[PDB]
């Protein structure tokens, strides 16, 4: 899939 | 007069024909009625002909007719209407654009081994966003990198631009204002408790949804926090803001329209059945589309949903809407235009030349359709039609990790993100020049 | 209700009142200057045809039957139009010259309108480098 920033 | 000038200055021939005999007024009433194409065609009949389809008021007419509001200027004889060389001009810059051959693009190398998370396009200077915690400030015409903002240390997300002002949001909880000019950031705005994930800019405002499922109101003059928008269950995927309403998208499947100023949430749009992630809003209609394959349009005033748009099997991504044509790109490889007033899709951009893999971002006018896609390619469609038109850029690389990432257009050149999670692209802009000489 | 109206020819034409208030002139020189409406710049034979196109009222068929004519009496009507200020008749007139320059190749256009190339070789490749498509 695409990009999304990473999970905190 | 521009025409009696013309014609005791060149004297031409004696004529014998209907419009050659015609007072100069009637013939030029005669000429109107035509298309363009047609003109263009009549003023090489003869030089009475070409004098009179050079009446400027005629051709003002057909600028304003074609959305062309500005006369063209440059630096026997000749008298030559601006209003006629600015609607040549464009017509021109379409065919370049629909057949001209490709020159080689400006390649921009930077944001090594990151990626290009979001990209904006303002005359002639570009900016770049990236993962890699930096921003690039570049010129369309040099291709040359101008600042770097570098300030952030979390990567940067979103991006919005107006004149010389450059807003960006990032995984430091922080957005920041800039001199797109001397690179130097001006304002640091605090207050979201989560990554920064969209924003939009009105005027002398930005909003900014975040992955702690608030907004913020900020003043970019100031930097002050005007208000807090408190509602949302999930994170806040995307921001639309008129300097009227703040409508904003969620994890949590809901869109939700905000007075700003009371900080109260006039309505909360429930439909959507997975997050909705792309928005758009023209102060009248809220466009929303969802990880549900669905997209909806609803009422601002009443909060009623219009019409529930369907056929796309997949998330979609991008949404463009403009005078109640809308046009959409999605991971299930199609981009659909749609005509948000009857619901009806007007077309699906599809075919044997249909992207292979998701379509990453889109930008279309009243002519064209343009698409990215993780293929690797940016395709040029007939927005009239539907029909694929060909390929303005083919990375080698598309078939094995080259992807287009984003892409922005303006009338003579078009932007472009590219690069690649593996190694196979190095990541770059490419900036392509349709701008014919004139 | 009749009123009456003379071409440059001489002769006197019996029209109704309505039917002739279709035309700005006359209807200006009708109430506001009042006279038996001298037309100098009309002969019978195109009166004739004005009121006949007058009394029948984007081009409609019984307009393409009337003026379905030859070239001079296209050119004609076109004049008198202009001269009775009939905003209908030459619009109708005029587009319907325009049509026969819609199919347009610049020898095409030549031929339909008897004209002569008088374009230099020089200047008629400037011409269709300037006017391309």
């Amino acid at each position: 899939h695409e990009e999304t920033p990473p999970t905190t | 007069t521009q025409v009696k000038h013309m014609m005791q200055v060149i004297e031409p021939q004696f004529q014998r024909d209907f419009i050659s005999l015609l007072p100069k007024e009637l013939a030029l009433y005669v000429l109107s009625f035509l298309e363009p194409k047609d003109l263009l065609q009549a003023a090489q009949t003869c030089r009475y002909w070409r004098i009179l389809a050079e009446d400027n008021l005629l051709w003002r007419e057909k600028c304003k007719e074609e959305g062309i509001d500005e006369p063209l200027h440059i630096k026997p004889g000749f008298i030559h209407s601006p209003w006629k060389s600015a609607y040549i001009r464009q017509h021109r810059i379409d065919t370049n654009w629909r057949r001209g051959e490709l020159k080689s693009p400006k390649v921009l190398k930077g944001h090594d081994d990151h990626v290009i998370t979001c990209l904006q396009f303002c005359g002639n200077r570009i900016v770049s966003g990236s993962d890699d915690n930096t921003l690039k400030v570049w010129s369309a015409v040099t291709g040359k990198c101008l600042r770097t903002l570098v300030g952030h240390t979390g990567g940067v997300w979103s991006s919005q631009m107006r004149d010389n002002i450059i807003i960006s949001g990032s995984t430091d909880r922080t957005l920041k204002v800039w001199n797109a000019e001397t690179g130097e950031c001006i304002h640091t705005l605090y207050g979201h408790t989560s990554t920064v994930r969209c924003m939009h800019l009105h005027e002398k405002r930005v909003v900014s949804g975040s992955r702690d499922a608030t907004l913020r109101v900020w003043d970019i003059e100031t930097g002050q926090c005007l208000h807090v928008l408190m509602g949302h269950v999930a994170a806040v995927r995307c921001v639309q803001y008129d300097g009227r309403r703040v409508v904003s998208g969620a994890y949590d499947f809901m869109v939700k329209v905000w007075d700003p100023e009371t900080e109260t949430c006039l309505h909360t749009l429930q439909g959507h059945t997975n997050r909705v992630y792309s928005l758009q809003f023209d102060g009248i209609h809220v466009v929303s589309g969802s990880l549900d394959t669905s997209i909806r349009v609803w009422d601002v005033e009443t909060g009623n949903c219009i019409h529930t748009l369907t056929g796309h099997q997949s998330l979609t991504s991008g949404m463009e809407l403009k005078d109640n044509i809308l046009v959409s790109g999605n991971a299930d490889s199609t981009v659909k235009i749609w005509d948000i007033k009857t619901g009806q899709c007007l077309q699906t951009l599809q075919g044997p030349n249909k992207h292979q893999s998701a379509v990453t971002c889109l930008q279309f006018n009243k002519n064209f359709v343009i698409t990215s896609s993780d293929d690797g390619t940016v395709k040029l469609w007939d927005l009239k039609t539907g029909e694929f038109i060909r390929n303005l850029v083919t990375l080698e690389s598309g078939g094995s990790g080259g992807v287009v990432w984003r892409i922005r257009a303006s009338n003579t050149k078009l932007v472009c993100a590219v690069g690649s999670r593996n190694g196979t692209e190095e990541t770059k802009l490419l900036v392509l020049d349709f701008d014919v000489d004139m | 209700p009749s009123i009456k109206l003379q071409s440059s020819d001489g002769e006197i034409f019996e029209v109704d009142v309505e039917i002739a208030k279709q035309s700005v002139t006359i209807k200006t020189m009708l109430e506001d200057l009042g006279m038996d409406v001298p037309l100098p710049n009309v002969n019978a034979a195109i009166l004739k045809k004005v009121i006949q196109w007058c009394t029948h009222h984007d081009i409609p068929v019984w307009d393409q039957e009337f003026l379905k004519v030859d070239q001079g009496t296209l050119f004609e009507l076109i004049l008198a139009a202009n001269y009775l200020d009939i905003k209908g008749l030459l619009d109708v007139t005029c587009k319907t010259v325009a049509n026969m320059i819609k199919g347009k190749t610049p020898e095409e256009i030549r031929k339909t309108f008897n004209i002569k190339n008088d374009f230099t070789e020089e200047e008629e490749a400037q011409v269709r480098k300037e006017n391309q498509w």
